[PDB]
Formats: structure tokens, sequence, C-alpha cells
């Protein structure tokens, strides 16, 4: 018997198929997070600015209180 | 020009260290009557020689 190269089929590798698929973000869903992060962003930032006003008047008060300076 | 006397005003003047004054803002509330009258004198008459 003579032995040569043998053939293999099984699944035939599956040639030409789109492996690319959309993931995580769809379109409308990411905009709700996007503007949602903005709405949370400005609201939390301005609370510290109002807290800065408590310091702002009190810091400049030191110059008014000190006249022997 | 007529300058002030060599003896100067207020014997043993000013505190020894700074920031100490800035730490206490209670100096605005207590003892304000001598402070404000000096302030009223200085804006009306700009000369330091008059309101010393």
């Amino acid at each position: 018997x003579x032995x040569x190269x043998x053939x293999x089929x099984x699944x035939x590798x599956x040639x030409x198929x789109x492996x690319x698929x959309x993931x995580x973000x769809x379109g409308y869903s990411m905009f709700a997070v996007g503007i949602g992060a903005l709405l949370f962003g400005y609201w939390s930032m301005m609370k510290w600015n109002r807290e800065r006003r408590r310091l702002q008047i009190e810091d400049f008060e030191a110059r008014i209180a000190l006249m022997p300076l | 020009e007529l300058p002030s006397l060599e003896d100067l005003k207020v014997q043993e003047v000013k505190v020894s260290s700074s920031v100490l004054k800035a730490a206490a803002h209670h100096y605005g509330a207590q003892c304000d009557k001598p402070n404000k009258e000096f302030m009223l004198c200085r804006w009306e008459e700009k000369d330091p020689r008059r309101c010393l």
C-alpha cells in the first residue's frame, strides 16, 4: 500500500463570514448616560461653589476686621 | 514739611507674630469703637499727622 497526503473535511473552516458586530452602545442609550453625566456634573459642581461663598466672605472679612494692619 | 515727633505714638507697638492676627476674626466684633473712629478720621482727613 502506498501512503500519500490525506484529506480532512469535518467543518471546512467556514469561509467568508462577518465577525464584526455592534456591542455595548446602541445609540439612544449612550445619550441618556451622556446628558445624564452632564446633569449630575453641573449640579454637584455648583454646590461646592456655594460652599466656597461661605469661605469667600469670611476670608475678606479678615482685612476689614484688622485695621491696626 | 513738618514731620512727627521722634518719640512716636504708642509705646511697645504691634504683636510679635503675623498670621496670629489673621486667625482671629473676633477683633472685628470686640473693640470696634476706637477702630472705627480712627477709620472715620482717616478718610475725612487724609493726613496721617492729624489722626495719629
